[PDB]
């Protein structure tokens, strides 16, 4: 089939609400379980050492960069919030006392207001891969990215 | 760039 | 809330369509995976080293204790079907050996949809979250207060 | 015991 | 020079709180003011109507409410019974037992998610009037609809 | 049989016949062999609403509607009682900042507006069936004669 | 209309 | 005619 | 034998999640191929050249017209549908459904889905009484002067 | 001024060769875009929901309701033709199906220029002009006031 | 009804 | 009227 270009490498999944980009690898990546006990994006940011997403214009929030409002650190693995709307801060120094705070990934997943985790029944239908198979999949990909 | 206004 | 005596016991989802009873533990769970990778009421099968359920009267099916038509085997692990509208339930050895196409009531870790419903994503959002740890753990404190 | 029909 | 679907008593005009009244042929919204029910109930109560449209432009798009089962259009007589689906019935008899239903207008005001509730930052800049206003201008109403 | 004879079993005592607005036929407030008199049933399945009571029945000639607003819709109407009947909706009409109790309970009119026919006079009927009215609806869309 | 004088 | 989808 | 009322005109399957009411020439067809290479509802709807269809209260989605949410056309040949979970919309393909007002027509392979209306089993049609291509369009030739 | 009866409801032009009667509505629209996207008559049938029309006497093919050859559908958004320097005029489905090289009497959301004439710049320069807009505000007064 | 013939 | 909802 020829499947979306922000479709996720590992399953196919293309709602625009539910892939990230991965601004390193230039591949995007849904933000469902399936298989694994994590998300799909966050395993390939925890193998590959990445760490700074985009989400699609099509998507609640738009084309946007995730970033520290403060210096505008892009490490997902920092990033949290506070309510008030959002405001994204480090959690240190940036969200620091002397600068409520939730991180951004919990239970290695995005929480699913920031990227939707897809249900259950649509990762029925997508490609079915096991955590093998992601591993299988990623220890090819720096030979040949494609 | 930070700030996000979140859907309704 | 007072949910109803046949709410998941992890999340709360009470659709009779949806929900399984422990015949061991005597507590019921839902076969939606909600935010853990199997069903709530496979993995408790799993956790809890049970294997024996009963499904809801107000389910498609009525209330049906699972069991082998050949053996009376109640271990849901083992049983399965082969196919136009009558289904028998069979162990897949030896009740379904050759000498006696097969498949499993569970696949990929929860019971089929045609058995148990899964419940739909708006379903389970509106349920008590809670994580695989979360889970671990309360099944581990279920032997000291089942209660 | 053993035997589910199912409705359409 | 106000929007033609503003409310005719105290004028918002958020298209998903607004509500037109099919036989006087005004709009009217779902918010309370200081009264003790809203707008369009309150006036479908005072000139005695039953038959309403929702808003092109509101979450549920250009809709005169009516039951599933006869088509019967008395906003008094419907409600409701539940993936992410409502049907419209008639509380007698289209959703009698024989042929978990809950009424549309509860505490004299549509349901929120039918006629979205104006908040009360909303409503004080509306313009503000009082219970004899309205009862008075129902009253006007009759000789001079305009 | 006169004119105003249940369609569906034949009674024509005019204190118990009701005449449908839309479908333009009559029908009796007794049983027969349902569980629901033949009016109420006509009006389900027909999906009809407005009735007219008979000029010889104890209120004579009378299309039943609110006294507030106008309504005639059977299944919305009701009364709150010496000797004077005002008929309301439930709602808005009869509401607290407008004991109610509906004209149609245990699916037939109240035995004071439309009287159930007796016993005796339901067995000297037609006989008639759920099975047969259901059936006999269905085609009264295309041939109502 | 809309009121009924009971027989007696 | 009596069928309503409603928002997410 | 005494048919009951909703029974394929043409080879007597009356399985209600099964037959489709033709509205204009007021007669019941199911949706199964027998050995044509349509469904019996489909071939009568493009020799007697009729468009719209009721399907049966006791079938999965009961007493329906099918008809677009939007304008209200009831052409089966120009309906088709979109995903909404389980909730599906019916619209014309133009305009309803254009791009400016993924899409799905629901006669595919000329007959209607089987989602819509199921299509009755080789084992369920062998059963009915067996009827040929020749045969049919004799009876639809019949069928304009004695209805009967 | 006093245009003809046939003059285009929303811009005045009333050349025969390019107007159009909506059949429900029982007015006249003409097949140019003007200040719009689409044409005069196309916005009107999506925007009042309608689909059947007809043709002015005076055009190059005369007084004629535009339908099937074979079932007499009326529905232009499901109408097309073939080639005969002839054309016959046939539903989508089925009746240009295969067992019963065929395009839409509307394409980019106009009539075929040979089935009515698109009016030149000056003809459209000329008429009143009007915005998508008051299009849509206009529409939406004519149920309350046709006139 | 239903057959064109263009204009010359 | 235009809304189809699903078996199970
Ligand atoms: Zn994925
Ligand atoms: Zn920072
Ligand atoms: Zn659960
Ligand atoms: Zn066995
Ligand atoms: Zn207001
Ligand atoms: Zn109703
Ligand atoms: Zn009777
Ligand atoms: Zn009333
Ligand atoms: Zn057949
Ligand atoms: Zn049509
Ligand atoms: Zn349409
Ligand atoms: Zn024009
Ligand atoms: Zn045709």
């Amino acid at each position: 089939k020829d499947l979306p270009i922000h479709a996720c490498s590992y399953c196919g999944i293309h709602d625009p609400a539910c892939v990230v980009y991965c601004n390193t690898s230039k591949k995007w990546f849904c933000n469902g379980r399936g298989n694994t006990s994590g998300s799909h994006i966050v395993n390939h940011l925890v193998r590959a050492k990445c760490k700074e997403v985009t989400l699609h214009k099509d998507g609640p929030l738009g084309e946007t960069v995730l970033e520290c409002y403060n210096c505008g650190c892009r490490n997902v693995f920092l990033l949290g919030f506070i309510p008030a709307v959002v405001v994204l801060l480090c959690r240190q120094p940036c969200a620091s006392q002397s600068s409520q705070w939730q991180p951004l990934i919990q239970d290695r997943c995005f929480l699913s207001w920031l990227v939707k985790i897809p249900s259950e029944q649509e990762q029925l239908r997508a490609r079915q891969i096991t955590a093998q198979q992601i591993n299988k999949l990623e220890e090819l990909w720096k030979e040949n990215p494609s | 760039r930070g700030i996000l206004i979140l859907p309704a």
